RNA sequence: GAGGGCGUGAAACCGUUAAGAGGUAAACGGGUGGGGUCCGCGCAGUCCGCCCGGAGGAUUCAACCCGGCGGCGGGUCCGG
RNA sequence: CGGCUACCCACCCGACCCGUCUUGAAACACGGACCAAGGAGUCUAACACGUGCGCGAGUCGGGGGCUCGCACGAAAGCCGC
């Protein structure tokens, strides 16, 4: 039970990975190569209103 | 048999950079193309320093990067560093020089922009100088590393000045037999 | 950022079938199945592809607009050419040659259109 | 490093007149190996240990 | 006489024995896969004459004739219609091979699409009524 | 919550955006720019194979 | 999605409670859907089955137009038996066929005062 | 990572990376620091000189609390107060000088280095060195002792 | 071919059938030869994709322009 | 008609039964009747070196606190007088 299970990450690297993932979620080629169907979808990242 | 000589097949070299950084690989591609297509030994050495490891690229410092351009003949030249230029607490005045390095720290970039200099990246350095004209390549203090001060023939046999490993630098830790003549021998 | 997109997509994608042989892309807009950089339909700002028609007769050509990025509803403009194989082969030849639009992959578009016309005529 | 404008889509699908400037999070660099590193360490964090 | 692919030369293998393991004949607990012996007395490791031959780099076939079927194609395995249609560009050197877990109902559609796209399939007449 | 490269983040206390390694990173544009092609040797496409 | 932490999504514990549930729980488990005219007339979706309910079989080896009356409800075997559905043995003796009560369409219910109270609670909780 | 571990690579070799002749069994030489004077003197000596014996006085009940004196250098003496402060205080105004109180920063003793500009300041500390005090007198500052 | 320790049913071992062999105990590596099972093919008739000169039919573009939509490219950075 | 092939047989040549202790094994050195399953360099702490990443004269929240009661949430986000 005393195996080193949980691994701490630097908060700068955590925020770095969040920024990198949010940046890579903007390009159409990366998300299409991940496999989401963006054929009939309008413009990249979609902004919906506050009534949603 | 043909060769009576020993088979030392690969010499020493690191061909591809072990870092998986995509931007570093793009810089490796660009400066490899320039190093094999421009006949520029500056591009050769910068491509070798991009092949070089993270540890063997020591961080440059702001005072040294000032003093290497304070010398006569380095007024209008650009400082090219394969590595990081960091802040220094020591100096107070920063000249109007140009910087071409990777991953400059925030306080260093802020003080260079306050002083009026211009920082660049390696793609802009390549667009401004394919052969590398008007550039001075710099390197940092490798031998001032804490790891390199343990390295020698011994810790103490011709007294050897090379820092034996111990927990606490003080009394009662490795100070009696071989460190003074009153307790046994002395080095 | 096309080189960034290639250096990310060339591994760890929902493509790149590395199954017992070399790499195949299968790449829903493509001209050659080799997952290469010069033949790629999702990453480049200017892309050419040919596909079979939904009715069964003719070849449709999907070309990237370049008048607007990050908007995939209008990023691909399509045309439906149903000609007697030489008029449409010359049509795609003049469309690629007479424009600046992708001087590369001429023979990719031409060979795939000709092979799909041979697979379509019987 | 330019920040384009993205149209805001309504609940019907029509582009509204509201246009918000793209933030720099989507212009941040993309490091999938650092994403994979931090993702691996958080997956190691995300588990009950196992049977002893 | 089906498709007759492009120029493929005479294919040599430099030996065709798929080298047996030492003392696999004497004991039936030993599978006939190769396994490098690391004994200090073994005649096979010492490379005595009149013994079996160990697989080494010298038995490597030519890169032009590597992974080549005797028909002249290179095989690629296929599960469905889109993985058959990916071979539309290079059908004159690469043949299809339907997976074993594909039923007859989809297998007839795969072989019909292969006959339309002129892609060689290695097993066209298997698992039929 | 993250900001631009001009200002800091106003919600996170000690965070800034990462340093951008290659600013204008179109490698095809760089290699086909006239500033690079002004200083190239020659296109050497001879093979010089083995002569029996 | 399960939100209360006092109930299992656990397969072993659910199968344990299912195959070792007492008879009053097994009555709730062995419940049967209703015909469309009876649910239109009573506004109720599901009811437990009893000895004198008329049954149309919807699935199995025998399907449809078999409106018969059940005779036995083995809650140990989770099986009701229907008088109409028969099968002969080797020796010419008839025997009933195992039918699970979830594949059972009830066309007629047995009326009782307790069943009127049950139907009132069903209609009031459905609202 | 056991798939990156050398043990998975060495499956097939008989002695498994430790030789057939030497036969590393349990603990061949001893345990821990065994034989510090008898038979491992070429490892304890010649790699850790000074290891055996007593050296000096035995201060009973020692704390690393009374001798607390963090040393600040003359290079670190400036950036304890912001650069805007020293520029707007020494922009040719008058003979007034800003006060840098290192006890507020948490550093007690001021020591000497180089790189001390002409613009004088006032340093309040609990301790000083004569080199730093001469540097402050040379640049024209004032040395102030506080408790 | 699920018949009461009854899902799937391998190896060691045994029985029977079919084939082959049998003085240097059996077994093996290199090289062939013979036999048998099986596979692909049509066995003195199987190769294809393009161009041109010849013989009949059936169609309408293309060659040039008018009608029209969508994109490529630069200039006045004109109109914002 | 052609076919390499984990099928069988014959012929010429070579060929002692594997593993280890050993300077030396086919040994008149030891274990091994055969077959199926299990079976042997893992984990923690500490240190040193090499490598990759982030920040960089600073670095690190692992100790707690903040969010509404959420399956994945024993996760993750934030603290900065
Ligand atoms: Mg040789
Ligand atoms: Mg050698
Ligand atoms: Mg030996
Ligand atoms: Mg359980
Ligand atoms: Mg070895
Ligand atoms: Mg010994
Ligand atoms: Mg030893
Ligand atoms: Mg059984
Ligand atoms: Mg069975
Ligand atoms: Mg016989
Ligand atoms: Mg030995
Ligand atoms: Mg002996
Ligand atoms: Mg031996
Ligand atoms: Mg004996
Ligand atoms: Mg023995
Ligand atoms: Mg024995
Ligand atoms: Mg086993
Ligand atoms: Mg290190």
């Amino acid at each position: 039970t005393w195996r080193r299970w949980h691994r701490r990450v630097n908060t700068t690297q955590k925020r770095y990975a969040i920024c990198s993932a949010l940046a890579a979620s903007a390009l159409p080629a990366l998300v299409m190569s991940k496999g989401h169907r963006i054929e009939e979808v309008p413009e990249l990242p979609l902004v919906v209103e506050d009534k949603v | 048999g043909v060769d009576i000589r020993h088979n030392k097949d690969r010499k020493v070299r690191r061909k591809e950079p072990k870092s998986q950084d995509i931007y570093l690989r793009l810089l490796v591609k660009l400066y490899r193309f320039l190093a094999r297509r421009t006949n520029s030994t500056f591009n050769q050495v910068v491509l070798k320093r991009l092949f070089m490891s993270r540890t063997n690229r020591p961080p440059l410092s702001l005072s040294r990067m000032i003093r290497k351009m304070k010398l006569p003949g380095r007024e209008n030249k650009t400082a090219v560093v394969v590595g990081t230029i960091t802040d220094d607490v020591r100096v107070q005045e920063v000249p109007k020089l140009k910087v071409c390095a990777l991953r400059v720290t925030s306080r260093a970039r802020s003080r260079i922009l306050r002083a009026g200099g211009k920082i660049l990246t390696f793609d802009q350095l390549a667009l401004d100088s394919p052969k590398g004209c008007g550039t001075v390549l710099l390197s940092g203090p490798r031998k001032g590393r804490e790891v390199y001060r343990h390295f020698g023939k011994a810790p103490g046999t011709p007294h050897s000045h090379t820092k034996p490993y111990v927990r606490s630098k003080g009394r009662k830790f490795e100070r009696a037999r071989g460190r003074r003549a009153s307790r046994g021998y002395k080095n | 950022s096309a080189h960034l997109q290639w250096m990310v997509v060339r591994n760890c994608s929902s493509f790149l079938i590395k199954r017992n042989k070399q790499t195949y892309s299968t790449e829903p807009n493509n001209l050659k199945a080799r997952n290469s950089f010069r033949y790629n339909g999702l990453i480049h700002r200017k892309t050419v592809g040919v596909e079979p028609a939904a009715d069964g007769k003719g070849v449709v050509v999907v070309i990237k607009r370049r008048s607007g990025q990050r908007k995939p509803a209008t990023s691909y403009v399509r045309t439906t050419i149903n000609k007697n194989a030489r008029a449409t082969l010359s049509s795609i030849r003049h469309m690629i040659r007479k424009n600046k639009y992708r001087p590369d992959l001429r023979m990719a578009a031409i060979r795939r259109a000709s092979a799909i016309l041979r697979s379509q005529k019987p | 490093c330019a920040r384009p404008l993205i149209s805001v889509y309504s609940e019907k699908g029509e582009s509204s007149g509201k246009n918000v400037t793209l933030p720099a999070v989507f212009k941040a660099p993309i490091r999938p190996d650092i994403v994979n590193f931090v993702h691996t360490n958080l997956r190691k964090n995300n588990r009950q240990p196992y049977a002893v | 006489a089906a498709l007759r692919p492009l120029v493929k030369p005479k294919i040599v293998k430099k030996r065709t024995k798929k080298f047996i393991r030492h003392q696999s004949d004497r004991y039936v607990k030993i599978k006939r896969n190769w396994r490098k012996p690391r004994g200090i007395d073994n005649r096979v490791r010492r490379r005595f004459k009149g013994q079996i031959l160990m697989p080494n780099i010298g038995y490597g076939s030519n890169k032009k004739t590597k992974h080549m079927l005797p028909s002249g194609f290179r095989k690629f395995l296929v599960h469905n219609v889109k993985e058959l249609e990916v071979l539309l560009m290079c059908n004159k050197s690469y043949c299809a091979e339907i997976a074993h877990n594909v039923s007859s109902k989809n297998r007839k559609a795969i072989v019909e699409r292969a006959a339309q796209l002129a892609i060689r399939v290695t097993n066209p007449n298997a698992r039929l009524r | 919550l993250y900001g631009t490269w001009r200002k800091a983040a106003s919600l996170k206390s000690n965070y800034n955006l990462p340093m951008h390694k290659m600013i204008n990173t179109d490698l095809s544009r760089i290699l086909k720019s006239p500033e690079i092609q002004r200083a190239l040797r020659a296109p050497r496409k001879k093979i010089h194979r083995r002569v029996l | 999605m399960k939100f209360n932490p006092f109930v299992t999504s656990d397969r072993s514990k659910n199968r344990k409670r299912h195959f070792n549930a007492p008879s009053h729980i097994r009555r709730k488990i062995m419940s049967s859907p209703l015909s469309k005219e009876l649910r239109q007339k009573y506004n109720v979706r599901s009811m437990p089955i009893r000895k004198d309910d008329e049954v149309q079989v919807v699935r199995g080896h025998y399907k449809g137009q078999q409106i018969g009356k059940v005779v036995q409800v083995y809650r140990k075997k989770y099986v009701i038996y229907i008088e109409r559905v028969q099968r002969e043995k080797a020796n010419g003796t008839t025997v009933h066929v195992g039918i699970h009560p979830s594949k059972v369409v009830i066309t007629r219910l047995k009326l009782d005062k307790d069943r009127k109270k049950i139907l009132e609670r069903k209609a009031k909780s459905r609202q | 990572p056991s798939r990156l571990r050398k043990t998975r690579k060495l499956r097939g070799h008989v002695s498994h990376g430790h030789g057939r002749i030497g036969k590393h069994r349990k603990h061949p030489g001893g345990r821990g620091n065994a034989g510090g004077l008898h038979h491992h003197r070429i490892n304890f000596d010649k790699y850790h000189p000074g290891y055996f014996g007593k050296v000096g006085m035995k201060h009973y009940h020692l704390k690393r609390n009374q001798s607390f004196c963090p040393t600040v250098n003359l290079d670190k003496l400036w950036t304890l107060v912001s650069e805007q402060t020293r520029v707007n205080a020494a922009k040719n105004k008058t003979g007034a000088a800003p006060i840098i109180d290192v006890v507020r920063s948490g550093y007690y003793k001021v020591l000497g280095k180089g790189k001390l500009p002409k613009q004088p300041v006032i340093v309040k500390a609990k301790f000083f060195s004569r080199r730093a005090e001469e540097k402050i007198k040379s640049v024209g500052g004032a040395c102030v002792l506080v408790a």
